[PDB]
C-alpha cells in the first residue's frame, strides 16, 4: 500500500499548480485526507483537509488560494494551488490520519516558486 | 455479540504460588484472553485481559514451548507467560492471538481514519528535568522523582525500555487518580511524566498517628471508592495494586492513588503480599472484586493500626489470607466491622462490591451513610487533615 504525490515543479509567483496524490492500496473515500508542506528549515505544516463528507477546511496562509478536493472515482486527492507566493516553496505531502500518527509518508512533491 | 476465536487448555505461569497451573483459556474477537479454573459454561470484559497491541514472543526457557504476551497497559508493561505441550500447539495459539489483535488494529484505524475531523494536524526531553530520587525499579524500567527545571515542579517520571513496547489526551477525568502530564520518547526510552502529590505518604501519616478515626478513614475510603468506581465503570479497568504505600495526600489533604508501579517479573514479588486477594494468590479468575478486597485491607489498616493478615514468612501469610477468619480490635464499631467483613470475604462472589452493581454496593453501605458522592468526586468534602 502507499500514497504517492506528483504534479510539483518550478513556477513563477502568482502562478498556479495542481498537486495529486495517487492512493494505491488505500481507499481515499473512507478517510479524512489532508495536504502538508515542509520547507528546508521548518516543521511540517497542515495545509488543508477534506472529510469523507466532502467538508473542507484550510489553514490561514492558504485560505482562498488553494482548494483541496477528493475524486472518489480515481481514488485520488488534489490540491489546486493558485496565486503562488515565494513562501509557498516547500515539499508537499498528502496523508491519512493513521499514517500521520505513525509518521509514515509518501515521497512528497517539491514545489519551487 | 462477542465470539470465541480459539479456546483450550494452557499452563499459566503463576506469580505467587504453584508456578504452573492448567487453565482453560478463551480468546475472543474483542481482544479478551481470559483463563478459567475449568471450562466455563456460560460481567463486562476488563481491558486488563485484552491482547490488543500485544507483542508475542516464543521461548524455550524455563519451559519448552512457552510463549509470552507482553502489553503496555497505561504506563505499565505487563507480561503473561504460557506453555503448551507441542511447538505446533504454540503456533496455533500465537497465530490466533496475532490474528485477533491484527483485526483490532485494522478495524480501529479504519474507523479513526473515517472519523478524523481536521485533527489531521502534525513537548519535552530528558534535559528539562533534574533527577532527585529513585522511586522504584522493574524489569523493563525505573521510576524516579524529578524536578521540572523550567517550573520547579515535582513529577514522577516512569522510564521504560522503548524496545519492549514497540497518551496525555487519554487522561482520566478523575481527581484522585494519577494524571499523566507529559509523554515523550528518546532514542531508546519511552518516558511518562506524572503528577506527584506533595502532601506526604499516607503510609507515613498513618504510622505517625497510629490509627485513623472511623470518620477520618471514612473520608479516605470514600475518595478511594470514588476513584475505583471511575476506573471500573468508565475505563473498564481493575487497579489490582491498592495498598497503603500507594496512597499519597495532596497539599489540601485529598487522596492521590499513585501509578508508580512496574512489573518485577524477571529481575520479592510484584504485589505487596499482605495486600493480595485470595483469588490473585490462587491465580483463580478475578475481576473488579479484587479492588474491593484491597480497599478492605487498607481501611482495616487505617482503622485498626495493623494489617488484618501478617506473618514474616510469606507462605504462612498466604495461608492466613486464604484460610483464616478476620478478627477485629475490641474497640471497632459494628458499621466498620460490617464494611470490613464484607470487603474481606474470601470468595469474590460473596464480597461486598462483587456483584453486578460494583461500587454502588459499597456506596450504599451504612458505613458511608450521609456521604454525598457527587461532592466526593468534586473535592467538596473537607479533608480531616491538612498536610504541612
Ligand atoms: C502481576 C502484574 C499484573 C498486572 C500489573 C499491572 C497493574 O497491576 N498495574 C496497576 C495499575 C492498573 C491500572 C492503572 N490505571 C490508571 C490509574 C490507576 C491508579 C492511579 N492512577 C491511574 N492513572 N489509569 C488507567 C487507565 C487505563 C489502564 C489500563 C489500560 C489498558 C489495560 C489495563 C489497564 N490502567 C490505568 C494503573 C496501575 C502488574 F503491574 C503486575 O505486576
Ligand atoms: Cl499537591
Ligand atoms: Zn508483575
Amino acid at each position: 500500500v502507499q500514497l504517492q504525490e506528483s504534479g510539483g515543479g518550478l513556477v513563477q509567483a502568482g502562478g498556479s499548480l495542481r498537486l495529486s496524490c495517487a492512493a494505491s492500496g488505500i481507499d481515499v473515500r473512507i478517510k479524512t485526507m489532508a495536504w502538508y508542506r515542509q520547507a528546508p528549515g521548518k516543521q511540517r505544516e497542515l495545509l488543508a483537509s477534506v472529510l469523507v463528507s466532502g467538508s473542507t477546511n484550510y489553514a490561514d496562509p492558504v485560505k482562498g488560494r488553494f482548494t483541496i478536493s477528493r475524486d472518489n472515482a480515481k481514488n485520488t486527492v488534489y490540491l489546486q494551488m493558485n496565486k503562488l507566493i515565494p513562501d509557498d516553496t516547500a515539499v508537499y505531502y498528502c496523508n491519512t490520519y493513521g499514517r500521520l500518527r505513525r509518521d509514515v509518508w509518501g515521497p512528497g512533491t517539491q514545489v519551487t516558486v | 455479540d462477542v465470539a470465541i476465536v480459539k479456546e483450550g487448555w494452557l499452563h499459566k505461569r503463576g506469580k505467587y504460588i504453584k508456578t504452573w497451573r492448567p487453565r482453560y483459556f478463551l480468546l475472543k474477537n474483542d481482544g479478551t484472553f481470559i483463563g478459567y479454573k475449568e471450562r466455563p459454561q456460560d460481567e463486562a470484559p476488563l481491558n486488563n485481559f485484552s491482547v490488543a497491541q500485544c507483542q508475542l514472543m516464543k521461548t524455550e526457557r524455563p519451559r519448552p514451548n512457552t510463549f509470552i504476551i507482553r502489553c503496555l497497559q497505561w504506563t505499565t508493561v505487563i507480561e503473561r507467560t504460557f506453555h503448551v505441550e507441542t511447538p505446533e500447539e504454540r503456533e496455533e495459539w500465537t497465530t490466533a492471538i496475532q490474528t485477533v489483535a491484527d483485526g483490532l488494529k485494522k478495524q480501529e484505524e479504519e474507523e479513526m481514519d473515517a472519523s478524523a475531523e481536521h485533527t489531521d494536524m502534525e513537548r519535552v526531553t530528558m534535559n528539562e528535568f533534574e533527577y532527585l530520587k529513585l522511586l522504584g525499579k522493574g524489569t523493563f524500567g525505573k521510576v524516579i522523582l524529578v524536578k521540572e527545571k523550567a517550573t520547579g515542579r515535582y513529577y514522577a517520571m516512569k522510564i521504560l525500555k522503548k524496545e519492549v513496547i514497540v497518551r496525555v489526551l487519554q487522561n482520566s477525568r478523575h481527581p484522585f487518580l494519577t494524571a499523566l502530564k507529559y509523554s515523550f520518547q528518546t532514542h531508546d526510552r519511552l518516558c511518562f511524566v506524572m503528577e506527584y502529590a506533595n502532601g506526604g505518604e499516607l503510609f507515613f501519616h498513618l504510622s505517625r498517628e497510629r490509627v485513623f478515626s472511623e470518620d477520618r478513614a471514612r473520608f479516605y475510603g470514600a475518595e478511594i471508592v470514588s476513584a475505583l468506581d471511575y476506573l471500573h465503570s468508565e475505563k473498564n479497568v481493575v487497579y489490582r495494586d491498592l495498598k497503603l504505600e500507594n496512597l499519597m495526600l495532596d497539599k489540601d489533604g485529598h487522596i492521590k492513588i499513585t501509578d508508580f508501579g512496574l512489573c518485577k517479573e524477571g529481575i520479592t514479588f510484584c504485589g505487596t503480599p499482605e495486600y493480595l486477594a485470595p483469588e490473585v494468590l490462587e491465580d483463580n479468575d478475578y475481576g473488579r472484586a479484587v479492588d474491593w478486597w484491597g480497599l478492605g485491607v487498607v481501611m482495616y489498616e487505617m482503622m485498626c493500626g495493623r494489617l488484618p493478615f501478617y506473618n514474616q514468612d510469606h507462605e504462612k501469610l498466604f495461608e492466613l489470607i486464604l484460610m483464616e477468619e478476620i478478627r477485629f480490635p475490641r474497640t471497632l464499631g459494628p458499621e466498620a466491622k460490617s464494611l470490613l467483613s464484607g470487603l474481606l470475604k474470601k470468595d469474590p462472589k460473596q464480597r461486598l462490591g462483587g456483584g453486578s452493581e460494583d461500587a454502588k454496593e459499597i456506596m450504599q453501605h451504612r458505613f458511608f451513610a450521609g456521604i454525598v458522592w457527587q461532592h466526593v468526586y468534586e473535592k467538596k468534602l473537607s479533608p480531616p487533615f491538612k498536610p504541612q
